């Protein structure tokens, strides 16, 4: 991990909100390219 | 008084210097006993490329006693029941289930931590412990037949996944 702990409740949770989107997004992303490798070989 | 300042320092701790592939906190900090964590599945198993979402609930005395913790997706592992409820020693103080796990294992107390709880989970992700079995049919296909227990713990994270939503 790598960002400072915001200093304000509305900050964290932004923060917090955020950090939980990016590796959401990330799995998602990850998942794309294995489904497409298979659907190629179909 | 105790417990939030005790869990407010293992939120920065973690925000700050976690570990990879776990984002744990509280999202609403109005109820700061209940966290939303996030694990990604261990590189080498059956749940790699998943990522379970998971509740932390923590005890108002925190941390005198444990939290519980509950994958909020449909999961299958020895050691998680059907509920999502997960079973490992570290969630429990000596002496409360010794049925269920190895002595050796690491017990509740005050100077663990959250992230020893995910580190943990992660752990058993990769190796199940065969003495605290939870999920009958996991800890059988388990055993003996692994190659069907990793297709369907792959068929099930890409099906949550699928579901796994930012909001
Ligand atoms: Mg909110
Ligand atoms: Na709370």
């Amino acid at each position: 991990n790598r960002s400072k702990l915001p200093s304000s409740k509305k900050e964290r949770e932004e923060l917090f909100r955020k950090r939980k989107e990016e590796m959401i997004l990330a799995a998602r992303k990850r998942m794309e390219g294995k489904i497409k490798g298979e659907k190629q070989d179909k | 008084a105790m417990a939030l300042r005790r869990l407010m320092k293992e939120y920065k701790e973690l925000t700050e210097n976690g570990p990879d592939g776990i984002t744990a906190g509280p999202s609403n900090e109005d109820d700061f006993f209940t966290w939303d964590c996030l694990i990604q599945g261990p590189d080498g198993t059956p749940f790699e490329g998943g990522l379970y979402p998971a509740t932390l609930k923590f005890p108002s005395d925190y941390p005198l006693g444990p939290p519980t913790l509950k994958f909020e997706c449909e999961f299958f592992h020895p050691n998680v029941y059907k509920d999502g409820t997960v079973c490992i020693s570290i969630l429990h103080a000596p002496g409360d289930d010794p049925n269920m796990y190895e002595s050796s294992s690491e017990r509740w107390s005050p100077v663990q931590s959250v992230e020893k709880i995910l580190l943990s989970v992660m752990s058993m992700l990769a190796e199940p412990n065969d003495e605290s079995g939870a999920n009958i049919d996991a800890c059988k296909m388990w055993r003996e037949d692994r190659e069907e227990y990793c297709r369907v713990v792959r068929r099930l994270a890409r099906k949550t996944l699928g579901l796994l939503v930012p909001r």
